[PDB]
């Protein structure tokens, strides 16, 4: 049964490292681990978080070459829909489309399905976005998840942490202490990519804001 | 019981270095009837036993027309020979169309290899389980030349093919000397002469079963088909 | 049972085959050792010979992508050849396509995308070979990168692949734990003694091909058979 | 008869080790199934008889045709299903039409037989034809096998018993018969096979002549020839 | 419920009455209306009821009566009714029984060809299918049970019957013709010889009994077993190779072998010679290996029915290493299983001085001295084969994420049966062939660094069976060379901080542990070193690293304290004699001696005892009052911190089951009103509980259920510690030095491998040394593990209701995870559920 | 012992021991062949081979191992004949395409490189076999020395100064060994080929064999040629008295 590599492709995806994201009111939060196996690994050169568009960005839990796969189709998507009508793409247009190269890839025989879920965030029309696309291609809405290792450990702690109404700040420290509940510990700038979704832009955190975030826990 | 993983299909490779299905097909052409190909100086020859399923059946043709110089006599599958045919001709007349000039039969016997050769390495493309006697005159002078399933091909101052081509093989290999200063009549006796020793003693050549087909420098390739072997086979010598 | 004899997942969700082709580079029996410096990267790898006719020169595991760019390979040779065959030609694609030579991270990210595309695709077995490039990029100077078959790239600031590369790895672990910034000559120390200590040979000039790339000298050299001795001899007196 | 069964065999692109196809040898077995035909060749002409299987008198006796037509100088028959054969038939009528058009001749019932085989090469398709028809050389009959291979018969019977009746056919045959001592043979072999009455509805009979062209034996015609023996 | 009344009633059935039969039937005999169901009825009571166990002086009592009307019903009906199959189950069993008292001649013909339409063959060139209407029912297993029962006597149309059913049908057992009936016939063959060969036990070696003897006429003959064998075994040789497996071959050529090895092991071995030089037919390999593990032991045994015997043990053998390879799961496992199962029957030591010896030596016998200098060649090169296959056996972590920190279910069987093997070999190999293979094994784990995953895992599980085989030396050996590795690496004290603890400290640690578990007197001499390394490597802050100490911790307490025995060769005492008077080709084989069992069997010493205690008194308790700091309003530790105290204080608990007595309370009063005394089972087991030292146990619950309180109140983020606290508490609670999965695992084990090497034929408990060590072992982990109800003891109610708190817990893992402990803890204690469902 | 799994079957397919066993089937398959030897020399390079006759029959200079891939290049092989005919015409293919576009000679290292390519894409594919034949390619130029290249079926492509295929490989490889081949010249070389192809040849596992010799070089003006009768003959007289 093809649905068989569905439900390995979506273990796969749960032995990913973990990834967080939160919709505040203003802004939308995406964070994830990016631990190093050694020190020899670098972690400036590789970036777990990546922007679709501007206003657009995700990051993965599970296999990231099949990430940077269908980052590329995405980013593609998206310019091809700007040279159409001129205006950005909407989150959930995107998110529809990206499910719809997982579900061709997985409908294909020959082929395997992709071993990855994303966590797709934006803002537009003055309004935050997120979403979670699946191996399957199934795609959802949500306020908060986690992905990964311990997803439902970090789906119960958003669950009791979660309020309606919160600041980016907040959401910022919430993602924070999701990920430090599964991380190994010593978290550090450089273990953790984060990534938000404004009114501004997306943009990956810097280190030192990232910092800044970790040092008011 | 001794069911082999590797011969399944031609694309495998076996821990013994060999492709069972090439051996196999090259086994089939063994299936066919036997027939006999020599040359003289100046003169080559193509000398089958045609044989039918039935008595009010005609024969099946086992000596084909290629082109004017060059002919063939079929051993294995007829449809694998048909396509071969078919191609051989095309290129055949490919050749006298543009270069005004006659084809060589060991460019021929190339082409072949390269196209028996092509399904050996892809799957689900079986070998041609044909093997071919291909005789004709050139520049250079006659040729026999036989190819197999396995794509290899070979020159020969004769060869038999097909069932019992070994006693034939042994006769031809030890009158070889002979053959060669041979006169047109004498090396068609020769292989009549052979082509009786694959034959059983019960069976006896015949007008009917017998297919001579000649090609000379001065000579195009022809067919003798029944009638028109009678004077070739009345001289031959009763059989020991 | 159907999931190793393709790449499919596991029930656990792993790629046997993936993980095949990992074991089949150490099958192919060479070490190699990458570090980075301020000033430069290098590499260092053996290239043991096993018959005496068989020409020294014609075989190295080192090749060259671009002038600029430099890359060493491991695992099954015709593998290898191909992956340098497709990555030089991919730079040149890049080059007349915009206008400028391609970085070394772009390179690997190609690569890996490539690599990629084996490891899902049934029909194709992985690439069994493992590239490592040095390149100079002018905003941040010298660069090491490594695609694994699976598609992985990672930036590097020293990095092994063979059969050793796990011995490798915390030799160099160890040697970079200090900050220890280095400049030509102690990478070139440190890699020659990263193999030399984790095969424990005690290479011979010949033994070894060395290849680097400097600020100075973006342009990608083979170190030839003296200047490689000069450094030996320098560091067996030390 | 027990299960008696090779490894070799099932293999559709496999050549067993004794050379044999025996998954097509197997699918030509399978093809012989069909209604009993037989084909009778003579100096005066060709006569072609099938037996019909209708099931019901509701059915057009008509509607289910075992003999059909290539050309007005040619006959065909077949056994088994003629659903198999319509590729084959069509290809056989709209081949003959290139040759008058390109020619401004008859195709030869060899010709017509060879591109049919040219057809059937370029799977085993599972039919038996017997091409029966006058031409310049003569009349001729010309069978050709489910394999694929054509040759030329003086008399050939093609179905379920086809054996049988070629054995009967061997007895009964020689090259002075005409075309009217083969039909009245034809239809013996008919009548013993089939083992069944003959009368107009559960045969069809045909025949080509170099004075005529294809003529298909009316009801009334095959009432007068049954009668006669 | 069903079969329970069927089973009670077939067990109740040989003591009814004479004059029972009687009045059965006329009860039920009115039922006998064909076309009714009440036939179905009928048939069914008359099958589960009447006795067919009789004496003779009274089978007209018996049987008489009704054999002659249910047996003219059966032959009447010839469609296939529901009652038919239930009929000749009865028949059946009365013919087992009633052996020759009953003739069977009249009706052989027709049971036969009744069982061939059962086989439901196709057939015809018609081949036409079945209507399918018609369900035969006649179970395989018992028209075997008819056929052999009606077997031999004075007429042999029995056999010329069973001769010509195999003849007719051997068409279909060939392995090109695999259909659904194969299945059906795998059955039959082999049910077949299990019949005659349990028929000749009873025969022959069954102590004399109530029951009828069989009649000394009707009893089978050797001219009857030898018919039997050549009628089924070239059927059996052919389903060898069928596409099924051969299983069912395996088992038919082991019953047939011990009866008729001569006619029986020439063909397979005919067979099987070719399959191992073989490329090309690789179904023969395991086919053929799988059937002589089949009959390896009628092999070895000889006899001189079969004079060749055991001289092609060796050369097979030398094949079989080859076998072993990576590439290959299924040829890997059944070549371990063969050099396994072979090198158990066979003692192992080159014979030299036997061949020089100048008589007393048979032929053959000296053909086996002069192989037996092969079996150091032999071990070495399994060693090398079995160290390529952990060279190719790394895990080699590609995702550049994670790790994959598990192991797979196949990886794991094959480290199961490699250690398994390795072990066989070497308790079987003599004192200088384990002096070699121990500098072997010892070069390789020490050269190389082993990636602690899987490789490692095996390697160190290689090492430890080598210790087990001979622990003073080999420990004499390995531990110097890890402690003194680990206190130089570690000897910067760094390495605790980090968490990464390069990976040689690691393998050396995870090599330790597993060199550890041991018998605990040879471990005793390597004491103060063992300590010191474990006060050090505890406290790593590592998820590994201070795990793998633990488990050290763990495997030493479990050694000192647990009950096992040490030795565990096929002849006891065997090969610690220097000198040649002890003859080893004499000892091959020879199953049996249960009374010379001879087990040596660690016990705890006072030493022992002492030691343990110490040490944990040593470790647990300064982690236990850490914690119960830590519960208080003092020393706020980490979620780490507490982790690691919690994952020591477990390990500590598992490895000191045995010594430290169960927990105690005041029983609930309000349980149940009961006129009848409840009271717990008081077993020994070896344990003489020491009551003058404080509980440690009692001081662990108490700690750990302020813990419980004090994480729910303060931290339900700390997920992790409290599965370990659910495992703690479900351990404290119940686990009283034995593990049920650990049993479970052993029962089914011991099960599957005396089924294999079963002799079912003679010696009437004629088994492997090992083997029967290991079901006295298992014996004495039955009784550990069997406990009655126990008083209810607020204490352990308290437990529970930390557990069912947990269960009702904000985070669906430990919800699962407390839910089982919760649910043992229910199932462990009589009337705990009337407390909790409120 | 025997591997069942499958792994084995299908070329696009790892081993769990990380090798493709299809590839090392088709590298025995080269070595279960008459053996094929070529030697470079200052001057140029000679390539000698053992044709075997099998049969009497057969007329003469057939079943040719040797090939002219290019007027300056040929080619000597082993293995399976008719996919050594087949890397024959890719290779031709190549060096015609070659000189169309860069209108010179192909270079050595260029034409190998493409060749080992075509051999190592039929490994990787699961559709089809890799090829059966090892072959060794020899040209001489002014502006490149005389240079040998050997391909196996795996794809790896490696110059040799001496190099030898077939069933007898190492015997040749440890007697050109037993050689100085880089100060000597092709004509000479040539009688030590001949030597060599003689000694390793046995007569008993085979029975009789046609020596056919091609070399290139200075003396040719780098082109592969057939090598002239009297000098074959002198060669094959003075390996047989060597012999004796």
């Amino acid at each position: 049964g093809k649905l068989v590599q569905i439900e390995y492709a979506l273990a796969a995806v749960a032995g990913g490292a973990p990834s967080v994201g939160i919709k505040a009111a203003n802004g939308v939060v995406l964070a994830t681990e990016k631990k190093q196996k050694s020190i020899l690994y670098d972690e400036r050169s590789v970036h777990k978080v990546e922007p679709i568009t501007k206003h657009i960005g995700l990051v993965y839990s599970g296999m990231g070459p099949d990430y940077r796969v269908l980052v590329h189709r995405a980013r593609k998507l998206a310019q091809q829909y700007y040279l159409v009508y001129q205006e950005p793409i909407p989150t959930a247009q995107l998110v529809q489309r990206v499910a719809s190269v997982m579900q061709e890839y997985t409908q294909s025989g020959g082929v395997r399905p992709f071993g990855v879920s994303l966590l797709i965030c934006g803002w537009n029309e003055g309004r935050p976005y997120l979403f979670q696309s699946d191996p399957s291609g199934a795609y959802f809405a949500w306020k908060a998840t986690a992905m990964g290792k311990n997803y439902v450990n970090g789906k119960t702690f958003l669950e009791k942490r979660y309020n309606e109404d919160l600041e980016l700040e907040d959401a910022i420290h919430t993602a924070i202490l999701t990920l430090k509940e599964s991380f190994e510990g010593q978290m550090t700038e450089d273990n953790i990519e984060v990534g938000i979704c404004n009114e501004a832009g997306f943009r990956r955190l810097t280190p030192t804001e990232v910092k800044d975030y970790l040092a008011a826990i | 019981m001794f069911r082999n993983q590797y011969d399944n299909d031609v694309t495998v490779w076996s821990p013994q270095g060999r492709i069972h299905q090439i051996e196999y097909a090259m086994e089939a052409v063994k299936q066919g009837s036997a027939t006999v190909g020599l040359k003289s100086k100046t003169h080559a020859v193509l000398v089958a036993l045609k044989r039918a399923q039935s008595e009010l059946a005609a024969h099946q043709k086992k000596i084909l027309h290629v082109d004017n110089h060059i002919g063939i006599s079929i051993a294995g599958l007829t449809a694998d020979a048909r396509l071969l045919c078919n191609f051989m001709r095309q290129e055949c007349l490919d050749s006298r169309f543009v270069f005004d000039r006659p084809l060589p039969v060991s460019r021929l016997v190339s082409l072949i290899g390269s196209k028996t050769q092509i399904p050996t390495q892809r799957y689900g493309r079986r070998p041609y389980g044909v093997g071919l006697l291909i005789a004709g005159y050139d520049d250079m002078g006659p040729h026999i030349f036989q190819t197999c399933p396995s794509a290899n091909y070979f020159d020969c101052r004769a060869m038999s093919i097909g069932a019992r081509s070994q006693s034939a093989r042994t006769y031809l290999e030890r009158h070889m000397s002979e053959f060669m200063e041979c006169n047109l009549n004498e090396l068609v006796k020769h292989g009549l002469r052979a082509l009786r020793e694959t034959l059983p003693a019960e069976q006896d050549l015949t007008t009917k079963n017998v297919s001579i087909g000649i090609v000379g420098k001065d000579l195009e390739f022809t067919i003798y088909d029944d009638d028109d072997v009678s004077p070739f086979l009345e001289g031959l010598e009763e059989r020991p | 049972g159907f999931d190793r004899h393709i790449t499919i997942f596991s029930p656990e969700g792993r790629l046997y085959q993936v993980e095949y082709a990992f074991k089949a580079i150490n099958q192919g029996g060479l070490t190699s050792v990458a570090v980075r410096g301020k000033d430069c990267a290098v590499i260092v790898t053996q290239k043991k010979v096993p018959d005496k006719l068989l020409d020294s020169s014609t075989v190295t595991h080192l090749f060259k992508i671009t002038e600029n760019i430099g890359c060493v390979m491991t695992g099954m040779t015709a593998d290898s050849r191909s992956q340098v065959q497709r990555a030089r030609y991919e730079a040149a694609n890049w080059k007349y396509k915009y206008g400028y030579e391609i970085p070394v991270d772009m390179l690997c990210k190609r690569i890996a995308d490539i690599s990629q595309v084996y490891t899902q695709n049934a029909e194709m077995r992985p690439l069994g070979c493992c590239m490592i490039l040095i390149g100079i990029d002018e905003e941040q100077g010298p660069q090491v990168y490594k695609c694994d078959p699976a598609g992985y790239y990672c930036g590097f600031k020293a990095t092994a692949a063979g059969v050793k590369q796990t011995e490798s790895t915390s030799f160099l672990e160890k040697k970079v734990k200090k900050k220890f910034d280095w400049t030509f000559e102690q990478t070139v120390e440190t890699a020659i003694t990263c193999l030399s200590t984790v095969l424990s040979i005690d290479f011979k000039p010949s033994e070894i091909e060395v290849g680097v790339v400097t600020v100075e000298n973006p342009k990608f050299r083979i170190l030839t058979e003296a200047e490689i001795d000069a450094h030996l001899v320098a560091l067996a007196e030390r | 008869m027990f299960l008696t069964r090779s490894e070799y065999d099932r293999g559709v692109n496999t050549f067993s080790p004794e050379g044999r196809l025996f998954q097509v040898e197997y699918a030509i077995e399978a093809i012989k199934l069909g209604s009993t035909a037989i084909g009778i060749q003579t100096s005066e002409g060709v006569c072609l008889a099938v037996e019909k299987r209708i099931t019901s008198p509701l059915m057009e006796p008509s509607s289910i045709e075992k003999i059909v037509e290539i050309d007005a100088h040619i006959g065909c028959a077949m056994s088994g299903l003629i659903a198999d054969a319509k590729t084959l038939i069509d290809k056989a009528r709209v081949e003959t039409q290139n040759h008058w058009f390109t020619y401004n001749e008859t195709m030869t019932v060899e010709s017509v037989t060879q591109a049919v085989s040219n057809l059937a090469l370029q799977r085993p398709f599972g039919v038996a034809l017997l091409f029966g028809g006058v031409d310049e050389k003569g009349p001729q009959l010309f069978h050709m096998d489910p394999s694929g291979t054509f040759v030329q018969c003086d008399a050939r019977a093609i179905g379920s018993a086809s054996e049988g009746a070629q054995s009967s056919l061997q007895e009964v045959y020689h090259k002075s018969m005409t075309l009217k001592e083969a039909i009245k043979s034809s239809l013996i072999i008919l009548k013993q096979v089939m083992e069944e009455k003959l009368n107009a509805t559960n045969i069809e009979l045909a025949t080509v002549q170099p004075g005529q062209n294809f003529h298909m034996f009316t009801k009334e015609e095959l009432e007068e020839v049954i009668k006669d023996i | 419920v069903e079969n329970i009344l069927k089973t009670l009633v077939k067990s109740c059935r040989p003591y009814f009455p004479a004059d029972a039969t009687a009045e059965m039937l006329e009860e039920w005999r009115p039922l006998m209306c064909p076309f009714d169901v009440t036939m179905q009825k009928a048939i069914t009571y008359f099958e589960i009821f009447l006795p067919t166990s009789l004496p003779p002086e009274l089978h007209h009592k018996g049987f008489k009566l009704w054999f002659d009307e249910l047996i003219g019903l059966w032959v009447s009906v010839q469609n296939l009714p529901q009652w038919e199959g239930q009929l000749v189950n009865l028949f059946a069993r009365l013919a087992t029984d009633n052996i020759g008292y009953i003739d069977w001649d009249p009706y052989v013909p027709k049971i036969f060809t009744r069982i061939l339409r059962s086989l439901n063959l196709p057939v015809g060139s018609s081949q036409v299918l079945v209507p399918r209407f018609l369900t035969n029912a006649y179970d395989i297993g018992h028209a075997v049970i008819w056929i052999t029962a009606m077997m031999g006597g004075p007429s042999k149309l029995v056999q010329k019957h069973l001769a010509g059913l195999f003849n007719s049908i051997t068409s279909f057992y060939h392995p090109s013709n695999n259909g659904r009936w194969l299945n059906k016939l795998m059955k039959l063959l082999q049910r077949l010889p299990n019949s005659v060969v349990r028929r000749l036990h009873r025969e022959r070696y069954k102590k004399p009994s109530w029951l009828t003897p069989v009649p000394d006429s009707h009893k089978l003959t050797d001219q009857d077993v030898t018919d039997f064998v050549q009628c089924i075994i070239q059927p059996v040789l052919l389903a060898m190779f069928s596409k099924t497996g051969s299983l069912e071959a395996a088992q038919a050529l082991q019953n047939l072998a011990l009866m008729r090895p001569e006619l029986v092991i020439p063909p397979v071995l005919e067979r099987t010679y070719p399959a191992l030089e073989t490329l090309t037919e690789p179904h023969q390999l395991t086919a053929t290996l799988s059937c002589v593990i089949g009959v390896a032991r009628s092999l070895v045994s000889g006899g001189r029915w079969f004079p060749e015997g055991p001289t092609h043990m060796l050369p097979l053998l030398m094949r079989a290493l080859p076998g072993v390879d990576p590439n290959d799961f299924s040829k890997c496992m059944i070549t371990f299983q063969f050099i396994a199962t072979f090198s158990t029957l066979v003692p192992l030591v080159d014979c030299s001085s036997v061949l020089q010896e100048r008589n007393d030596l048979t032929e053959v016998e000296r053909e086996l001295c002069s192989a037996t200098a092969e079996f150091e060649d032999f071990v070495l090169q399994f060693m090398d084969r079995c160290f390529g296959l952990i060279e190719s056996s790394t895990l080699e972590q590609t995702r550049e994420e994670t790790e994959t920190e598990k192991m797979t279910h196949l990886e794991s069987l094959v480290e199961l049966g490699l250690s398994s093997t390795f072990s066989t070999i070497l308790t079987q190999c003599s004192k200088e062939i384990f002096m070699v293979a121990l500098q072997k094994v010892f070069n390789f784990s020490t050269s190389h660094i082993f990636e602690t995953r899987v490789a490692g895992r095996m390697v160190a599980d290689m090492c430890r069976a080598a210790v087990k085989c001979c622990p003073e030396e080999s420990l004499k050996l390995f531990v110097p060379h890890c402690c003194s590795v680990i206190t130089q690496l570690t000897m910067n004290d760094d390495v605790l901080n980090d968490e990464e603890l390069d990976k040689e400290l690691l393998w050396n640690l995870q090599l330790l542990s597993e060199i550890t578990r041991v018998d605990g007197r040879k471990l005793l001499l390597y004491r103060e070193q063992l300590v010191k390394i474990l006060q050090r490597t505890l406290h790593l802050t590592c998820k590994q690293g201070y795990t793998l100490s633990c488990n050290l911790l763990h495997h030493l307490l479990r050694s000192t304290t647990l009950i096992y025995p040490t030795e565990y060769c096929s002849v006891p005492g065997g090969f610690d004699k220097p000198p040649s008077e002890y003859f080893p080709i004499k000892d091959w084989g020879k199953p049996g001696d249960l009374w010379n069992l001879g087990i040596q069997w660690h016990v705890p010493s006072s030493e022992e005892v002492s030691f343990a205690f110490y040490l944990l008194d040593s470790f647990l308790q300064p982690e236990l009052v850490k914690l119960q700091h830590c519960g208080d309003g003092k020393l706020e530790m980490s979620r780490d911190d507490i982790l690691q105290s919690l994952t020591i204080v477990h390990n500590c608990i598992l490895g000191s089951g045995n010594l430290l007595p169960p927990l105690k309370g005041e029983p609930v009063t309000n349980l149940v009103p009961s006129m009848v005394s409840l009271e717990e089972t008081k077993l020994y087991t070896g344990l003489e509980y020491d009551l003058s030292r404080e509980n440690h146990r009692e001081v662990i619950a108490t700690v750990i259920r302020k813990l419980l309180n004090h994480i729910l109140d303060n931290s339900e983020d700390d997920t992790k510690s409290l599965f370990l606290i659910i495992k703690i508490i479900g351990d404290l609670l119940q686990f009283q030095g034995s593990h049920k999965h650990e049993f479970d695992s052993r029962w089914k084990s011991f099960n599957l491998v005396k089924k294999s090497m079963e002799n079912r034929l003679h010696g009437k408990k004629q088994h492997i040394r090992a083997l029967l060590i290991d079901r006295v072992m298992l014996q004495h982990e039955l009784r550990t593990l069997t406990v009655e109800g126990c008083e209810y003891k607020k204490i352990h109610q308290d437990m529970i209701r930390d557990l069912l708190r947990l269960s009702t817990s904000s985070y669906s893992q430990v919800r699962n995870k407390a839910q089982q402990t919760f649910f043992a803890a229910l199932g462990a204690y009589n009337f705990c559920c009337r407390d909790i469902i409120p | 012992s025997s591997i069942g799994t499958g792994y084995d079957l299908s070329a696009s397919t790892f081993s769990p021991d990380g090798r493709v066993f299809q590839v090392e089937y088709a590298m025995k398959a080269v070595e279960n062949s008459s053996t094929a030897i070529g030697i470079r020399c200052k001057d140029g390079v000679v390539f000698g081979v053992e044709k075997l006759v099998l049969s009497k029959l057969y007329e003469e200079g057939s079943n040719k191992r040797l090939f002219n891939v290019d007027r300056h290049v040929g080619m000597a092989v082993a293995g399976l004949l008719a996919d050594a005919r087949s890397l024959a015409d890719i290779a031709r293919e190549e060096a015609s395409n070659f000189r169309s576009n860069f209108g010179y000679n192909i270079p050595l290292k260029h034409l190998a490189d493409r060749v080992a390519m075509y051999v190592h894409a039929y490994t990787l594919y699961s559709a089809v076999r890799p090829f059966g034949c090892s072959f060794m390619l020899g040209s001489y130029s002014v502006n490149d020395g005389a240079q040998l290249y050997m391909i196996d079926p795996s794809g790896v492509s490696y110059g040799y100064w001496g190099c030898a295929i077939g069933k007898a490989r190492q015997a040749a490889k440890t007697e050109i060994e037993k050689l100085q081949m880089k100060e000597m010249t092709c004509r000479d070389i040539v009688k030590e080929v001949a030597k060599i192809i003689y000694i390793v040849h046995d007569e008993v596992k085979d029975k009789a064999f046609e020596l056919e010799l091609s070399w290139v070089g200075e003396l040719t003006n780098g082109r592969h040629e057939i090598v002239p009768k009297d000098i074959r003959e002198e060669a094959e007289k003075y390996a047989k008295e060597s012999l004796k």
